């Protein structure tokens, strides 16, 4: 029920950003944002929790932010391995911790 | 070492019901809201529900509210998901989702955070 | 039926067995070295087979290793306040032994639950099986869990690889009560021969003294066991064997 | 006077010395206080 | 402003009565207090209820205080 | 309907034998000369609370009152104590029976026991989960109201049920007036004669004469004047006095 | 109903995106180079 | 009177304040009771 790009393109080393807007009720009112990264044939891997906090082990290049109803995942220094899908989510009032259209990041 | 084995692939006829098994180990089984998240082939990922093996408490998506029945047997430490009245867009790969923390984080928002240990794959091909 | 039981109950739903009209030698409770903890507060353990009380209740359950120290008068804690409260003037004893080899599955025994959320402290010898969703926050919880609405019970993780502090411990408590009713349960204490008209040491249902017992004519009611004087001393006694 | 019972036989047969001693101490302190009050009353009455 | 603090009505109460086989009537005297916050006679010894004040003086039967005392008469 | 309780509501407080002694003790007793509820059975069995014990009086001539139930909800959802007596057998149970809209008699089980012209007095109390039931039967000749007199109650039933009870109800035998009252923690002075039977009782929570009786520890007070601890007037409210401090914090 | 020893009021003006960066353990440009809050922050913050 | 010794200096030199205080309390209680008895006897004898 969230809206993120379906695919974002960037160059190696560049700082790219992928946003996703929810509503004033889900993103505009909760710092419960979620950012996953999934590789093809692989399980989804959490990248960012609570809007801007990084779980243990997640590389610092992934940074989180939010403005009103849109959260933002900023990957500084894009790498070849940074090619994957990203799935943001926001608490929606009930159930539960789902996401956006999913964005495939390609590194030219 | 959280190990998570999902049951095998299935083919189904539409309108029928499918039951997928989900056997966990390597951690405190009952201490997690475990979710069930699906994804159509080459599509986006789709969450379906979660369960507490403790107290049997669970909660599904309104989209799935009514067609999904999620159960668990903590003795073998194994959760289960059923979807009756199947159809074509139900063809997808399903997983469970073991959560990051423990809900002894009294208000640690547990378990509204995440799934840290995801399951291998369960392909449901609902084709006549 | 308690010690050699195949299964026990949960923490909050502890098993309560009331005993009446039996004998207990208590010697098996002393020689058995399997008991990790044996703390008698109200009555000394050595002087147990020579006293006598009216009734006794045995409350058995299974808890964590760290909670074993919580069964004490005046002691506070999670189990001591939300699962089982012991009065300060508790006249009884507590036994506890580790059973990690029995009550622990290969992947974790989750059949044992304990209450962790409650808005009030429990009363002495109170049993509460209220499964209502606890309201931690200010929002009402109308049968729906989630934020500020958590389950009042939580399951134990009993794995064979856990430390001694997180191991399952079977804990039983014996509570004795003594009223004016005839004393039922105590040690065997074989009755000696009755002798009349002689200064001897008399003992009746624990009441021990020295005096001369003589035939009487006071008609005592069927429920009147002992007779006291103005100075609270015993003046007449009913034979616990014959009327 | 703080004891569990006014009869000493119950404490002697039930409790261990580590606490029977303090129970007996409380009992005998109360009893000696009462005896002192009684003998003072008897002394003033005998003087009268 | 200055305000004086005074402990309100408190004082050892008492109850006077004749023998049991004579009658069952009884009188109660609140001593050293004025029973306004509670057949009443107010004297320096407090306030007595149950008895009737009589101007005719007689022999003192049961001493009450302040030269006043009660009896049981027709 | 309401009626008086001149001298009823007395029983043996313990099982210690006494003889020719005046013993004062505080326990749950029925206040003397208090108003008690009255019910009839002509041509009527509501649920009454069980806050602090109950005293019951039944004037019977054909054994109509034949059952009593104690509990909280009385809908087979929790444990309830049922006591019945069919004219030759006394059945006592604590099981959870399914009760109808109006339980009566026509002409999870943890305990089970199987065994106007008549005034039967009963008293039911709960002490630390122990249900105590005392009773006393006597022959009387009165139809209008309760006859005035003094009669103690002997200890009959003591059950360690440990069941929280807040309400109770009676059960008749349809093809019988009765009085109910509540107990209070009162101090009573009882007189034991040479036979050990309670012949007289004084309640010093009623009038100052009985107060002096409790004081002198005797049923007969001589000509004189006495009392006990003083009566003090309690404060009506609380008055908080604090400054009108003018200095504010410059958060502006 | 609790009254303390001293108060410290830190006042500033930030951007609309930095409103989420004012919290103990926050990451960002403002939370690292301009104003950082300790993890054991005993107080409150008001932004308008 | 319940103390380990009738001499006070040994109790002060052998025990710590946490228990020396209780020992001194017991000793002074016993000595005060004995002094009350002695002064009551002295008052009676002085009246006679
Ligand atoms: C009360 O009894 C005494 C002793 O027998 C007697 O002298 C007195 O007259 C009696 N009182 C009355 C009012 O008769
Ligand atoms: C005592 O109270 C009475 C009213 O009951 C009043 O008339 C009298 O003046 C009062 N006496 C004093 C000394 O206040
Ligand atoms: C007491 O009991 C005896 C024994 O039957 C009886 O003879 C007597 O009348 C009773 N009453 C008194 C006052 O002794």
């Amino acid at each position: 029920a969230l809206t993120q790009p379906a695919s974002v393109s960037g160059s190696p080393g560049q700082s790219i950003t992928i946003s996703c807007t929810g509503t004033s009720s889900d993103v505009g009112s909760y710092n419960l944002v979620s950012w996953y990264q999934q590789h093809p044939g692989k399980a989804p891997k959490l990248m960012i929790y609570e809007g801007s906090k990084r779980p243990s082990g997640v590389s610092n290049r992934f940074s989180g932010s939010k403005s009103g109803n849109t959260a933002s995942l900023t990957i500084s220094g894009l790498q070849a391995e940074d090619e994957a899908d990203y799935y943001c989510c926001s608490y929606a009032g009930s159930s539960t911790l789902v996401f956006g259209g999913g964005t495939k990041l390609t590194v030219l | 070492q959280v190990q998570l084995v999902q049951s095998g692939a299935e083919v189904k006829k539409p309108g029928a019901s499918v039951k997928v098994s989900c056997k966990a180990s390597g951690y405190t089984f009952t201490g997690y809201y475990m979710h069930w998240v699906r994804q159509a082939p080459g599509q986006g990922l789709e969450w379906m529900g979660w369960i507490s093996p403790v107290s049997g408490g669970t909660n599904y998506a309104q989209k799935f509210q009514g067609r999904v029945t999620m159960t668990r047997d903590t003795s073998i430490s194994t959760a289960y998901m059923e979807l009756s009245r199947l159809r074509s867009d139900d063809t997808a790969v399903y997983y469970c989702a073991r959560a990051p923390l423990f809900p002894t984080g009294v208000l640690a928002g547990d378990y509204y955070y995440y799934g840290m240990d995801v399951w291998g794959q369960g392909t449901t091909v609902t084709v006549s | 039926e308690v010690f050699n039981a195949t299964r026990f109950a949960s923490v909050y739903a502890w098993n309560r067995k009331r005993i009446s009209n039996c004998v207990a030698d208590y010697s098996v409770l002393y020689n058995s070295a399997s008991f990790s903890t044996f703390k008698c507060y109200g009555v000394s353990p050595t002087k147990l087979n020579d006293l006598c009380f009216t009734n006794v209740y045995a409350d058995s359950f299974v808890i964590r290793g760290d909670e074993v120290r919580q069964i004490a008068p005046g002691q506070t804690g999670k189990i001591a306040d939300y699962n089982y409260k012991l009065p300060d003037d508790f006249t009884g004893c507590v036994i506890a032994w580790n059973s990690n080899n029995l009550d622990s599955k290969v992947g974790g025994n989750y059949n044992y639950l304990y209450r962790l959320f409650r808005k009030s402290n429990l009363k002495p010898f109170e049993r509460d099986i209220s499964t209502e969703i606890y309201q931690a926050g200010s929002t009402p919880c109308n049968g729906v869990e989630g934020f500020n609405c958590y389950f009042p019970l939580q399951s134990y993780g009993f794995q064979p690889t856990n430390g001694v502090g997180y191991q399952p411990y079977r804990v039983v408590v014996l509570s004795f009560e003594l009223l004016h009713a005839p004393a039922t349960v105590c040690g065997p204490k074989k009755s000696t021969n009755l002798v009349k008209n002689k200064c001897v040491n008399f003992n009746f249902n624990g009441l021990t003294g020295t005096g001369v017992l003589t035939e009487s004519n006071k008609k005592f009611l069927p429920f009147q066991q002992f007779g006291r004087d103005i100075a609270d001393t015993t003046d007449a006694v009913r034979d616990p064997q014959t009327l | 006077f703080g004891a569990i019972s006014s009869v000493l036989n119950d404490i002697l047969s039930r409790l261990d010395p580590p606490e029977a001693e303090v129970q007996i101490d409380r009992l005998i302190t109360g009893r000696l206080q009462s005896l002192q009050t009684y003998v003072t009353q008897q002394l003033i009455r005998a003087a009268e | 402003e200055i305000l004086d603090i005074t402990p309100c009505s408190f004082g050892g109460v008492s109850v006077i009565t004749p023998g049991t086989n004579t009658s069952n009537q009884v009188a109660v005297l609140y001593q050293d207090v004025n029973c306004t916050e509670v057949n009443v006679f107010q004297t320096r010894a407090g306030c007595l209820i149950g008895a009737e004040h009589v101007n005719n003086s007689y022999e003192c039967d049961i001493p009450i205080g302040a030269g006043i005392c009660a009896s049981y008469q027709t | 309907a309401y009626t008086n309780s001149f001298t009823r509501g007395v029983y043996y407080p313990d099982k210690v034998f006494r003889s020719s002694v005046l013993h004062s003790t505080q326990d749950l007793f029925l206040p003397f000369f208090s108003n008690v509820t009255w019910f009839h059975a002509i041509h009527d069995n509501p649920v009454l609370p069980f806050n602090d014990g109950v005293y019951f009086a039944s004037t019977e001539k054909s054994n109509i009152i034949r059952g009593w139930i104690f509990g909280t909800t009385l809908d087979s959802k929790t444990q309830s104590l049922l006591i019945v007596n069919n004219a030759t057998n006394v059945v006592i149970k604590v099981c959870e029976f399914q009760f109808c809209n109006d339980p009566f008699l026509g002409v999870n089980c943890t305990f089970e026991y199987v065994s106007f012209k008549n005034l039967r007095e009963f008293v039911f109390k709960n002490i630390d989960g122990y249900f105590k039931i005392y009773s006393k039967h006597t022959p009387i000749n009165l139809v209008r109201d309760l006859p005035q007199g003094f009669s103690a109650l002997e200890p009959l039933v003591d059950l360690p049920i440990g069941i929280n009870i807040t309400r109770f109800q009676t059960l008749l035998a349809l093809h019988a007036a009765y009085y109910v009252g509540y107990l209070q923690p009162r101090t009573f002075l009882l007189k034991y004669n040479e036979n050990g039977t309670i012949t007289d009782a004084v309640d010093c929570a009623l009038d100052p004469l009985s107060e002096t009786k409790c004081t002198l520890k005797s049923f007969t007070v001589e000509k004189g004047i006495y009392q006990t601890s003083n009566f003090r007037v309690q404060p009506t409210e609380s008055i908080v006095r604090f400054p009108n401090i003018t200095n504010l914090c410059p958060f502006g």
